[PDB]
């Protein structure tokens, strides 16, 4: 199918109500959605990020070489020109051993200065954007990050480190954690094995609300629980369904 | 006055243009079988094109003057063999052979 | 006409004039200085650098853009050997990208190695150094010539002045061909 | 301007894929003309029964009572077949008892049928309901039209596409009741950043602000002058396309407010544009016409009540995933993602300190999650 | 379309082709023999159900069009007749149509009053009162998205 | 069939969004009982707001128009060349 009846897409004219909309920041859904990532693409951000670390470490390098030849090209002195070719040489060991160097250290700590845009561009053509791409190789593609799941060791220390620093900061939780794990995942799983907070205890406004949802937004005999927690923060979707269902 | 019978081309950029250098002639490879029986038809006639042309409606003399020299310059055995054996000129079988041919082009053109 | 914004072409496909210019001028010198345009023509080699540059300016969007639709849309006659030249100066390419490190490392193709093109032109001089020490010859001469032009086989045997009457029988018509002859040209 | 020449009947251009052009109020007009009516009323019956049938078969062609005697009694339910439906050489039942093992198998009592039972209850809410006033009862032979339409990309382009709501509209009607009654989500989706005063009322939605719209149907644009706020996209699209000779012939202009759906020439199965709000566009399918019915909703106050409504999921926070989002962040450090999305209790704890100061520096934007209307 | 009940429809079609022309014995003795008013409710979700005989219905007048003998059309018509009549579905489902087969059916009047084809004006009369039809442009629903 | 080339009857014409934003590009101070009165008493005056509030900015109960509508992103200033940016700052 297509929804492109008007302007087939040859010469669709941005209008003044387009350009106020793009201009205003109205994102309503479209720019804000996320797409899983590949296998292929995790390959290709880490050869992109290595090949760029190491083009730039190396242009220098290679502008340094070009002067050089440069100098025995333009300069007639013989004295000179054993200086020239140990220089020369200096330079060839130094790629030499920077291209010995193994593919572990080329990689760059976790918070490393980077062309986010200009690897997107060359290289994921632009469909991962930049920002995705610096949180994708920061907190889920570097080698220093521990894979293996928590060791039911690790929830009993969050629940007091979090709560101690009052879920204000990023950083200081995972750091005080000390597993070499990244802040998102360690929250992810605390608030994946903690419940709700556990509202309130069969409160008739409460459930009188819930009735009036149901007489409002309610098709037939399915009832969009969802619709209902989205109106009340602190609940679960099993025990309301549980407990909603009779009584 | 030309009613509709004519569709304009936008063709011939005012910029520039190039070359093509080959025009027309575009000629058609030849097969096995053909080869034999061009080959049987040299032995049976000789290097005169006039009456090879005759008999081949629908080859061209060009091609077969192509290709006669091509064998010329590649397999001169072949052409020495040819030149060695003979056979009297027939009309009624070579034109039951050229009918034949038709049908086997026929089916190579259905394959 | 990739230089304005006309009605037809929209502006993704609109690129700048200097640098493209540049970036053409340095593939086709990389062109002439590997043996590219020596015995061809060379205004198919100047369309495969355009187009080259044009797509290396834009990787993204035009990775998917074919020499046809290049030649279509900017209304220019597609010359018939630019394919083959486009085809080989992307295997020069591929050959600088081997000399380099991270390229020959990322192990880039045909189809991506449009997009590092640019940085292959920036220290060219090395790389087509060394990849001359590791000549252009047309396809069919690369084929591993062991035989180069073999010796011919000397038959200077003359005989005294002739051979035979024989072969001067078998050269002449017979009569029953000779009839047979002006039977059918009749 | 004057409608498309052309017959009422619907002939057919493409096979099984939708007709040619026509108009709407002329093709109801010779509905209600080509028959007599008079029965949306459900009247038929809650003593002398014989002469009154007598005198009517009188009017009637035959004025006899030969044939309708025994047709009556043969057209019955007492000698009609609850009972399991077997022991008979059947074909469809073979059908019937593997798709009965099959439920055996694995579907356990009467449910799982969630669209099934939405689609039951959005029809019988227009099932005889009678309007509050008596001047709003529909009259009879009133054209009803159903219109699918196609706003969102966030569905499945795999399943055959089911991506959108239908509705119902009345030919007397306004095209304006029909532009009101779309339930887009851009109209809710509000604009603006936040971060510094998150806890400000945003005011001046898009629906408010943005009052722009304009339907599209066989070239002929209909853009909404109700309000004095609504600029003119149709001028810039009828420039571009008057521009180049592009094939495209003149197009015509009118307003949203003086043509109803009656003077409408439209092609069954042919989509149209409803663009609003700048860029949002809604593909617009009108698939049917019927007449009004006594079994259809008599009241013409809430006849746009849609026939069908697509599920949405909505988009769960992303730090708890136990509440809705609410809010969307970019370029914000502390979130996990870039497009990422909280909602009001966890980005008030995570983005703010005890005393509710700008902890960090981000973007944040108030995010009204396509499932808002459901 | 629905396949089987297609089927059925087809078979139904094919005794009636041998039945005989338009007489209501040969009509009652099918009703008892197969009797083609096979299954209306069963047990089967309720819009399982709707959709099925809304799937008989449509696909039966879709079948009811002008080029068939006298015996064809009639046994279609009255197939729809007594789907309509014995309907065990909640709603009375109403029997599709199309806006030209009004005119149609018209036609199929005036040709009944002009000819002596007795009892098939009379239960087309009847199932007019019944307020069965319901008109449309086409015999089923359409859009772009397939 | 300067930014002052359109004129009052070619400004009525278009819509109250872009009468305003014309209307401060050109006078750039203006009271909002001007504006309503330069407009005329047919239009809103919760849309007169909505239109002015886009474009202008409040200062000492006058209405001034913000920077960026004098002076777009591809413009720069007639004297020196700096960027509309600098300027936009040093209005503001």
């Amino acid at each position: 199918p297509y929804f492109k009846d008007k302007v087939t897409g040859v010469g669709p004219p941005a209008n003044e109500d387009t350009r106020e909309k793009a201009a205003q920041g109205i994102k309503a859904f479209e720019e804000l959605l996320v797409t899983k990532w590949k296998n292929w693409e995790k390959a290709l951000l880490r050869k992109s990020v290595v090949s760029d670390r190491l083009q730039r470490l190396l242009q220098p390098k290679l502008l340094k070489l070009e002067y050089l030849h440069q100098k025995q090209s333009k300069v007639s002195s013989e004295l000179e020109r054993q200086a020239l070719e140990k220089q020369g040489r200096e330079a060839e060991k130094e790629i030499q051993d920077i291209n010995q160097l193994p593919e572990e250290a080329l990689l760059g700590n976790r918070l490393d200065s980077h062309d986010w845009e200009k690897i997107s561009n060359i290289n994921f053509e632009g469909s991962r954007s930049a920002e995705e791409i610096r949180k994708f190789w920061q907190n889920s593609e570097h080698p220093s990050i521990n894979k293996q799941e928590w060791s039911r060791e690790e929830e009993e220390r969050l629940q007091a480190i979090a709560a101690a620093h009052g879920h204000l900061e990023w950083q200081k939780i995972a750091e005080e954690l000390g597993t070499s794990r990244s802040a998102f995942q360690c929250l992810q799983k605390f608030q994946q094995h903690n419940k709700a907070l556990k509202r309130k205890e069969w409160t008739e406004e409460e459930d009188r609300m819930l009735t009036q949802l149901v007489q409002e937004m309610r098709v037939g005999s399915h009832i969009p629980y969802r619709r209902i927690v989205y109106y009340m923060e602190g609940r679960d979707s099993m025990q309301l369904i549980y407990r909603w269902t009779k009584s | 006055c030309v009613v509709e019978e004519n569709d304009p081309i936008f063709e011939r950029g005012s910029t520039t243009t190039y070359s093509s250098f080959r025009k027309n002639y575009y000629s058609k490879p030849w097969s096995n079988k053909e080869t034999d029986m061009f080959f049987l038809a040299i032995s049976m006639v000789g290097t005169d094109f006039s009456m090879i042309g005759q008999l081949f409606p629908h080859r061209a003399r060009i091609e077969i003057k192509n290709k006669f020299k091509r064998e010329e310059k590649t397999n001169g055995w072949r052409i020495d063999k040819a030149f060695q054996e003979k056979r009297p000129f027939d009309f009624d079988f070579f034109a039951h052979l050229l009918q034949k041919v038709l049908a086997e082009e026929e089916k190579r053109k259905q394959k | 006409k990739l230089f304005q914004a006309s009605p037809s072409v929209p502006a993704k496909y609109v690129e700048d004039k200097e640098k493209m210019l540049s970036r053409t001028m340095q593939l086709v010198e990389l062109a002439n200085e590997t043996w590219l345009v020596t015995g061809r023509h060379p205004l198919p080699v100047i369309t495969a650098a355009t187009f080259l540059a044009w797509q290396s300016l834009q990787p993204a969007d035009r990775l998917s853009c074919s020499l046809a639709r290049f030649c279509k849309l900017a209304n220019v006659d597609l010359p018939y050997p630019a394919s083959s030249r486009l085809q080989e100066l992307l295997a020069v390419l591929l050959r600088m990208a081997e000399q380099l490190a991270w390229l020959r490392v990322l192990r880039l193709d045909k189809r991506s190695v449009v997009k590092h093109i640019g940085d292959l032109l920036q220290h060219r001089q090395s790389l087509v150094r060394s990849a001359f020490r590791d000549l252009l010859l047309p396809p069919c001469m690369l084929k591993s010539p062991k035989r180069i032009c073999p010796v011919p086989p000397v038959s200077t045997v003359t005989g005294d002045e002739n051979i035979s009457d024989s072969e001067i029988e078998q050269y002449l018509r017979t009569p029953q061909e000779v009839r047979d002859f002006q039977r059918a040209q009749a | 301007v004057s409608g498309s020449g052309g017959c009422n009947f619907p002939e057919y251009e493409l096979p099984e894929l939708n007709t040619r052009a026509f108009h709407v109020g002329a093709f109801g007009e010779l509905w209600r003309g080509r028959l007599r009516g008079a029965g949306d009323l459900s009247l038929r019956e809650p003593a002398a029964d014989s002469d009154r049938e007598d005198a009517a078969v009188a009017r009637d062609l035959d004025c006899s009572l030969e044939a309708a005697a025994e047709l009556r009694a043969v057209c019955g339910l007492d000698k009609l077949k609850e009972v399991i439906p077997e022991n008979t050489d059947l074909v469809t039942l073979g059908v019937r008892k593997r798709f009965l093992e099959h439920r055996e198998e694995t579907i356990t009592i009467d449910r799982a049928c969630r669209q099934e039972t939405f689609v039951y209850e959005m029809e019988s809410h227009a099932i005889g309901k009678k309007p509050e006033n008596s001047a709003d009862m529909i009259e009879e032979g009133e054209l009803i039209l159903s219109v699918n339409i196609l706003y969102p990309v966030i569905f499945h382009k795999h399943k055959e596409h089911k991506p959108y709501q239908t509705m119902l509209v009345l030919g007397s009607q306004k095209l304006t009741q029909l532009r009101d009654s779309i339930r887009c989500v851009s109209d809710l989706q509000i604009g603006g950043e936040f971060s510094n005063t998150p806890d400000q009322a945003p005011e001046h939605i898009s629906k408010d602000l943005y009052k722009s719209a304009f339907f599209y149907f066989e070239g002929t644009f209909y853009n909404d002058k109700r309000y004095p706020e609504c600029r003119d996209l149709s001028r810039t699209i009828i420039e571009w396309s008057e521009s180049h000779d592009r094939g495209y012939g003149k197009f015509q202009t009118a307003r949203m407010e003086d043509f109803t759906f009656n003077d409408l020439c439209i092609k069954l199965g042919f989509p149209y544009l409803y663009c609003h709000q700048g860029d949002c566009e809604h593909v617009i399918v009108i698939t049917d016409i019927r007449l009004v019915h006594h079994d259809d909703c008599l009241d013409r106050t809430l006849y746009p009540l849609l026939i069908k409504k697509h599920w949405l999921w909505t988009r769960k926070c992303f730090v708890c995933k136990m509440y809705t989002a609410r809010w969307v962040t970019n370029n914000d450090s502390f979130a996990p993602e870039d497009p990422c999305f909280f909602c009001d209790v966890c980005f008030r704890m995570l983005h703010y300190d005890s005393e509710g100061n700008k902890l960090g520096e981000f973007l944040a934007y108030p995010y009204v999650d396509p499932g808002t209307f459901n | 379309t629905p396949p089987g009940l297609q089927t059925d429809c087809e078979a139904l079609l094919s005794r009636f082709q041998e039945t005989d022309s338009v007489r209501f014995e040969d009509f009652t003795e099918l009703w008892r023999n197969m009797k083609f008013g096979t299954i209306f409710c069963g047990r089967m979700r309720n819009l399982e159900k709707n959709m099925f005989t809304k799937e008989a219905l449509a696909l039966a007048w879709r079948y009811f069009l002008p080029p068939y003998t006298f015996q064809i059309r009639v046994g279609a018509l009255y197939l729809l007749y007594g789907l309509y009549n014995t309907q065990l579905c909640q709603p009375k489902q109403k029997i599709r149509v199309a806006l030209k087969d009004w005119d149609e059916v018209l036609k199929f009047q005036q040709d009944l009053v002009n000819a002596q084809h007795f009892d098939a004006a009379y239960i087309f009369r009847k199932l007019r009162l019944d307020r069965a039809f319901h008109f449309t442009a086409m015999p089923k629903l359409l859009s772009y998205r397939m | 069939q300067p930014s002052n080339v359109l004129s009052m009857a070619q400004l009525r014409t278009l819509p109250l969004a872009d009468q305003i934003k014309i209307l401060m590009k050109n006078v750039k101070v203006m009271p909002f009982a001007n504006l309503m009165s330069l407009l005329g008493p047919s239009i809103d005056s919760v849309a007169v707001l909505r239109g002015i509030q886009k474009v202008a900015m409040l200062v000492q109960g006058n209405w001034v128009v913000k920077s960026d509508i004098l002076y777009p992103k591809d413009s720069s200033s007639p004297h020196s060349g700096v960027p509309a940016e600098v300027l936009c700052r040093g209005r503001d």
